[PDB]
């Protein structure tokens, strides 16, 4: 797409894909995210359509997996543009997803998850003809110590767990850092990760 | 002053679009171009040359504000100018709110802010 | 050492009122033996915490829940511009994310990042959120410097507190010294000057009080027309030798057509979007 057609095609309890890609980027693996919601016990006329936001080059570095799919959309732009944000209907999804591909090329443990909070701040600070804080938003952070931007009204503890958050309590928040627990269950029940898988 | 304008409405549209917009004519836009323009204005000719040698910048201060609206914060006055000899050297430098009894020279520039026609 | 020298030189000059506003300074490194022996020339007016700004419990440390401002300085000779405007926007964030309802001032190097910037809940620039984007400031210094040349110098020596420096030499240096010694101000004045035209209280104001007002508080003006009648209650915005000079002008009282030729607002010329070969 681009920003006419993006603007024109109304889509409403879709899902909205922000990605942070580049040309040096690891490659995150969209393939795994769309499988889910493309799986067959679902009717055709309740497929929620996708929309991939980001670098092209990145799009264009990945689409190779991606093109046997149906209800898929990409537009070239800037996951943090308020005019692509407002073009792909953000208050209308069903969820929208924030992640980043550049989270181990650089080593700061501060900018990691930078984007990832600006884009969820920008989508927050968005005012519509009901405000912005009412869109179903997830974004995944490499640090867990960095959900305690991602709200204001919640308090706000180093020493507090992850999972005690409130961002992660209310779904908001996901960290690859609660998966390690599946190691030791895993072993103890080998049904457990073929029950998780299906 | 530096930007020539950037009101909240400015500033909304460029966070929202990140571009300039052009707009229609309206009587609101023809009001909005009223404010003053930074300017220089030469004391060789003109109604202010009157103002030659000797004169005070008081006066000219005065004069300017009373007849033309228009007032000045400084003189842009040329560096040897201050020495007997005649020298080749052009070079200025900002001379910044001088008193009422301060000297003219012929060869000065001014700093003033002016109205809108 | 530096950046806080330079700071306190200007926060705390002689040229000012008599402000007693304490200053408190986080930073995460110990400072070396040269800020100490500094800090200790301002024993009384300047405290130091070593913390992180991204600490909530450094944040409740600093008492920044009650301090009245928190100013950001920048690394203006960084070598990552978008590093050290992340670092920055990650403060911003945090110290937003401590208390909403903190005066922010802060240093952003590129305006694409202070858009971003921007764009958080939290930032009003209405309460007072300003952020000094040097590029943006200094490339309209410059464009004012291709309307006036030496303009951008008069700018900028307005805001520096300077001392009048006087010699006994009859060179250049004495008369910019001597115009050099003016920073720009802003404060209320006399109700024996509502009801007048700003031109008339300017050529009052002028040698009298010796006092120049370049504008007043529809509301910020800049060199208001004869037919403007002061209001009741406003403020001008000086220019004086200090803050106590401006102080008469409050303590007196007769001591004697479809072309779009412009943007949406009508304040610069615009055109259609022209191909990078036709202007080339
Ligand atoms: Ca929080
Ligand atoms: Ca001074
Ligand atoms: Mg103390």
């Amino acid at each position: 797409l681009t920003r006419s057609e993006a603007a024109m095609t109304v889509l409403s309890g879709h899902v909205v894909v922000c990605i942070f890609g580049d040309v040096s980027s690891a490659l995150i693996g969209l393939r795994n995210l769309v499988m889910p919601l493309r799986a067959s016990n679902f009717h055709y006329h309740e497929l929620k359509h996708i929309v991939f936001v980001g670098s092209i080059e990145y799009l264009k570095r990945e689409w190779e997996t991606l093109h046997n799919f149906p209800k898929v959309s990409i537009l070239p732009g800037t996951p943090l543009s308020r005019a692509d944000l407002r073009a792909v209907n953000i208050n209308l999804c069903d969820m929208c997803v924030i992640l980043s591909a550049n989270q181990n090329n650089i080593d700061d443990t501060s900018l990691q998850d930078k984007e990832c909070i600006l884009a969820s701040l920008n989508i927050k600070s968005m005012q519509f003809d009901t405000t912005g804080v009412n869109i179903p938003i997830i974004t995944e952070l490499v640090n867990d110590t960095n959900v305690q931007f991602l709200d204001q009204d919640d308090d706000d503890d180093p020493d507090t767990e992850l999972y005690l958050t409130q961002p992660f309590a209310c779904g908001t928040a996901f960290a690859v850092s609660v998966l390690d627990s599946l190691m030791s269950a895993t072993y103890f029940n080998d049904n457990i990760l073929t029950l998780i898988r299906t | 002053l530096v930007t020539g304008g950037a009101t909240p409405e400015l500033e909304a549209l460029i966070a929202e679009e990140n571009a300039l917009r052009g707009g229609y004519s309206t009587p609101q836009t023809l009001a909005n171009r009223d404010r003053c323009r930074v300017a220089q204005l030469a004391l060789l000719d003109g109604p202010f040359a009157d103002l030659g040698d000797g004169g005070c910048y008081g006066d000219l201060f005065c004069k300017a504000l009373k007849t033309y609206n228009m007032l000045c914060f400084g003189i842009y006055r040329l560096r040897d100018a201050h020495l007997s000899t005649p020298s080749q050297c052009t070079k200025r430098y900002v001379i910044t709110n001088p008193p009422y009894e301060f000297e003219l020279v012929p060869t000065d520039l001014i700093f003033c802010l002016m109205q809108f026609d | 050492l530096e950046s806080v020298s330079n700071f306190l030189k200007d926060f705390l000059h002689k040229d000012r009122d008599d402000v007693n506003v304490e200053i408190v300074f986080l930073h995460n490194i110990s400072p070396n033996l040269e800020l100490e022996a500094l800090f200790k020339r301002h024993f009384t007016q300047v405290e130091f915490y070593q913390g992180s700004v991204l600490n909530p419990h450094d944040l409740a440390r600093v008492k920044i829940e009650s301090a009245d401002a928190c100013l950001i300085l920048a690394n203006k000779y960084c070598a990552d511009p978008d590093a050290e405007d992340a670092s920055n926007i990650m403060r911003v964030i945090s110290i937003k994310n401590y208390h909403p309802k903190i005066r922010i001032i802060t240093q952003m190097l590129q305006y694409h990042n202070k858009a971003h910037l921007l764009n958080i809940p939290s930032w009003n620039w209405k309460e007072g959120d300003d952020a000094i984007c040097l590029a943006e400031l200094k490339l309209g210094f410059i464009a004012q410097s291709c309307l006036a040349q030496g303009l951008s110098t008069m700018l900028a020596n307005l805001f520096s507190m300077r001392s009048f420096i006087k010699i006994e030499e009859d060179t250049w240096q004495k008369y910019y010294l001597e115009g050099v010694s003016n920073e720009m101000y802003t404060e209320y004045l006399s109700s024996a000057f509502v009801g007048l035209s700003f031109p008339t209280v300017c050529e009052l104001c002028f040698v009298k009080l010796k006092l120049l007002m370049i504008a007043i508080e529809s509301r910020i003006l800049i060199n208001p027309g004869n037919h403007l009648k002061i209001q009741e209650g406003t403020l001008g915005f000086f220019i004086a030798s200090d803050a106590k000079e401006v102080k008469r002008a409050f303590f007196y009282c007769k001591a004697c057509s479809n072309v779009k030729k412009y943007d949406s607002t009508g304040m610069f010329h615009w055109c259609a979007p022209k191909e990078i070969e036709k202007v080339i």
